[PDB]
RNA sequence: UAGGAGGGCGCGGCGGCCGAUGCAAAACCCGGGGCGCGAGCCCGGGCGGAGCGGCCGUCGGUGCAGAUCUUGGUGGUAGUA
RNA sequence: AAAUUGCCGGGAGGGAAGCGGAUGGGGGCCGGCGAUGCGCCCCGGC
């Protein structure tokens, strides 16, 4: 038979956010990335970086290669919070596995 | 977040300050908070309030 | 008699008679003595995590058994249990702990 | 390794709540369901009929959660997850997950060892 | 009328250069908003 | 902590990469806190290792026997991370370490708090290199 | 068995804490159950449970009525738990020291360029621990547009309440029932 | 009871965090031990042979004993008529 | 997996059985099922 209330593509699928609204929150957003404890609570290992906000000079911007962007992360305190993410990478579990992620 | 000395340099110019029309937007001015100082430590065990 | 002598104890009077306070008015002359703060040990082995507390040996004073009033010396006792239950003996004194003191005689 | 509970642990009721009727049908599953029917005479309480669980059964709230050992169970995956229970090694037991394998056992059991702290399967997986 | 200067972190291979901290923006001092960032982060999220 | 502790606490209490938490929302949770300058492992804000800007570590040392690492923050240094941390190694004797740590968590004012917490945590770490080393011989049930 | 109605037990509501897990306003609140607990300020038991409110039970006061309500009593702060909107109405402001939970952009620069300040809650306390030399304002609560549809029915003698209706004009809810040429009139 | 609300439990995805697993994952089985007033949950033993789980936010084709319910399988009737 | 069935072992039965509270008898299972350590001390070494 078919399912009741089938589900049409006429649901609400896009949401609106006031324009204003959505700029207040990315300076909310903005301020947390300057506040130490809120990166460390987030999961970032920021534990060799010598400061928070982390600015870098603009010779960076000139860099081509994946091994030029390892030894930039390096010289900071970030290239260990870049080793959890790759070494963290696995298969999802589920069924998203067979959904193409 | 890893800024770059040329970017870190822009948000100003981007985002502001409290002041109107500031921003590289329109219409758009930094929120204010409802507390300006949030030490709670510093407002309880002030001379004024002990 | 039980609340005439609860009555007495409770006196302002016959308490301080009671404890002494006079003759500790003596030692330390016309006043009544201070007193000092121990437990300065310096030196814990360990520290707890658990907030501690510790050994009591209780100044409670718990008031000795009494003797039932026909359990007088001489008198024969029945045992009415134990290996020497029925046995006539004889009762002889009551012990510190409460405990009589009996012979057969064996 | 001395548990610091120094009070006895009553339970108003040992018996579980099993669903009433599931003892007649095989379908029915044990697990408690409060009936809602019009006539039902458990809904409704009469004496000699199946019992429905109230806030009156309640545990006392300082011995609650506590195992006959008298500690609170923390389950652990890792000695990682174990070394949260130095401080707290008289009144939480670790216990090690259902599917942590023999190898990653026998670490936690050494380093639960020095910690002194009560693990209730210890000797699961060897 | 003062405000922190943030100290950018020379790199290898760079000319030393008499420069100095930049001073930190407003926004990197505008007030935290967990309830707000959720909020939003729920509504645009599902845009895509 | 370059905004103040009391809106840190606010932020990370109900969920943080430290708190673990365990069956469920009910009066059955459990939930411990395993950031390494948390003395208890306790998700509160009098231990927090995250909202406070005076905190105290008490750790054993990596592979190397007897040495008690113990490290306190610098108000002043929130925003360099790097160099926030003072931290001392010491393998000395355990009543010349308990010393240290009144010196440095009670005496200067620096976190009075954490007096009996650093002093307890000491104890059990210490114990715990004593017994990796000798080898478990009591046992502690009496 | 006693004889009570619901056990005894209460059945009115009130907001014991506010609704909002906005955390300034959170910490705010910690700030004034500590001074309602400790000092005992009339006053600040009144500021805390205004601060447990909804946006409706907290309207907005204009410039122009807050520099009515003040007139004259220059040397003391406007406490207004809530949002002070700016008045093109008024052209006169005197130089006066207002706290608020917000200010709209064009108020605070109205007020500051007077002379006066914008003050937060927390900064009031500073400044006042017990509330003396307040002026507490609320704004106008029944001023709303869905109170006009509130009382008696639209349709009952003496009841001037807003009917619910889609549109104006003549064909939208004027003719049988609100004149005597057509039936009757309400 | 009809009815209303609050706080929880459970199922499947998505964004994040934290993890288990060929030194044996999921599912299933048990006169195994426990926790919770309860929804449920944790562990033991076995079977299996490659995936899985907890927490925060968010979302939904999300919880069965009934409907002469739908489909499949199975009894007693009965070694009977 | 369940319904349902066979075999082996165990248990009970005078026109239903199952069920709720009690406990008694059998089983079956539980060693964090239940401790042997801490303080003074005398050496004899670390
Ligand atoms: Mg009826
Ligand atoms: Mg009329
Ligand atoms: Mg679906
Ligand atoms: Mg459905
Ligand atoms: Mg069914
Ligand atoms: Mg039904
Ligand atoms: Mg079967
Ligand atoms: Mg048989
Ligand atoms: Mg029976
Ligand atoms: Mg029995």
């Amino acid at each position: 038979g078919r399912m009741f209330a089938p589900t049409r593509i006429w649901r609400k699928w896009h949401r609106r956010v006031n324009v204003r609204l959505r700029r207040v929150a990315v300076a909310s957003a903005l301020a947390a990335t300057a506040v130490p404890a809120i990166v460390t609570a987030r999961g970032h290992r920021i534990e060799s970086v010598p400061e928070f906000p982390l600015v870098v000079s603009d010779s960076a911007e000139g860099i081509e290669k994946t091994a030029q962007a390892i030894k930039v992360l390096k010289q900071l305190g970030a290239y260990a919070d870049a080793e959890k993410a790759k070494d963290s990478v696995g298969i999802r579990p589920g069924k998203g596995k067979m959904r193409n992620r | 977040v890893i800024w770059t000395e040329s970017a870190f340099k822009k948000l100003d110019e981007v985002y502001g300050s409290f002041e109107a029309s500031s921003s590289k937007k329109k219409g758009f001015v930094l929120p204010r908070p409802k507390m300006t100082n949030a030490d709670l430590g510093r407002l309880i065990n002030s001379d004024e309030v002990q | 008699s039980k609340m005439a002598l609860g009555i007495k104890r409770a006196s302002r009077s016959h308490t301080y008679h009671r404890r002494g306070l006079w003759a500790i008015k003596a030692k330390h002359g016309g006043a009544l003595p201070k007193a000092e703060k121990p437990a300065a040990v310096a030196e814990p082995k360990f520290y707890p995590a658990d907030d501690v507390k510790p050994r009591t040996v209780s100044t409670r004073k718990p008031h000795p058994t009494k003797l039932r009033s026909t359990i007088t010396p001489g008198t024969v006792l029945i045992l009415l249990a134990g290996r020497y239950m029925g046995k006539r003996v004889v009762f002889l004194k009551q012990l510190q702990s409460g405990l009589l003191l009996i012979t057969g005689p064996f | 390794a001395v548990p610091l509970l120094t009070r006895k642990i009553v339970k108003k009721r040992v018996k579980h709540f099993k669903r009433a009727h599931s003892d007649r049908y095989i379908g029915l599953k044990q697990s408690w369901r409060r009936p809602k029917g019009i006539d039902s005479r458990v809904r409704r309480k009469f004496k000699g009929c199946t019992l429905m669980p109230n806030i009156g059964y309640g545990s006392d709230k300082k011995t609650r959660h506590y195992l006959p050992n008298k500690f609170k169970k923390f389950v652990v995956h890792n000695v990682s997850e174990l070394e949260l229970l130095m401080m707290h090694n008289r009144t939480y037991c670790a216990e090690i997950a259902h599917n942590v394998s023999t190898k990653k056992r026998k670490d936690i059991v050494e380093r639960a060892a020095q910690l002194d702290i009560v693990v209730t399967n210890k000797l699961a997986r060897l | 009328t003062a405000r922190p200067l943030v100290s950018v972190k020379a790199l290898d291979g760079d000319m030393a250069t008499d420069a100095a901290g930049v001073p930190m923006p407003h926004v990197m001092k505008a007030p935290i908003r967990p309830d707000v960032i959720t909020f939003v982060h729920r509504l645009v999220s599902c845009n895509s | 902590t370059t905004v103040p502790g009391s809106l840190v606490w606010e932020l990370v209490k109900k969920n943080n990469c430290f708190l673990i938490k365990q069956f469920g929302n009910s009066n059955a949770k459990v939930q411990f806190s395993k950031e390494p300058n948390n003395l208890y492992n306790v998700h509160s804000y009098k231990f927090s290792g995250l909202a406070n800007s005076k905190t105290v570590a008490v750790q054993p040392s990596a592979g190397e026997d007897k040495a008690v690492v113990l490290s306190t923050t610098k108000t002043k240094k929130q925003n360099t991370p790097a160099k926030l941390q003072h931290k001392t190694l010491m393998r000395k004797e355990f009543r010349k370490m308990a010393k240290s740590v009144k010196n440095q968590v009670c005496d200067n004012y620096y976190r009075p708090d954490l007096t009996k917490p650093a002093l307890a945590r000491l104890s059990a770490v210490y114990r715990s290199l004593q017994v990796s080393k000798s080898g478990i011989k009591k046992k502690n049930r009496q | 068995g006693i004889d009570l109605v619901a056990g005894g037990r209460n059945k009115r509501t009130k907001r014991t804490a506010p609704k909002s897990d906005d955390v300034y306003l959170k910490l705010l609140v910690k700030l004034y159950r500590f001074l309602v607990r400790r000092t005992k300020s009339q006053f600040n038991a009144v500021i805390l449970k205004r601060l447990f409110m909804s946006k409706t039970n907290r309207p907005p006061l204009s410039m122009r009525r807050l520099v009515r309500f003040m007139e004259g009593k220059e040397d003391k702060i406007a406490v207004i738990v809530g949002t002070i909107t700016d008045d093109q109405r008024v052209y006169e402001i005197p130089a006066m020291k207002v706290a608020a939970l917000r200010f709209t952009e064009t108020a605070r620069a109205r007020i500051v360029n007077a002379g006066g300040e914008c003050l937060t809650f927390d900064q009031l306390a500073l400044r006042a621990p017990l509330g003396q030399n307040t002026l507490l304002l609320r704004g106008p609560k029944n001023a709303r547009e869905a109170v006009r549809h509130f009382g008696k029915a639209p349709g009952v003698p003496h009841s001037h309440t807003k009917p619910y209706v889609r549109s104006k004009g003549r064909k939208f809810e004027k003719a049988r029932g609100r004149r005597n040429s057509r039936g009757f009139k309400v």
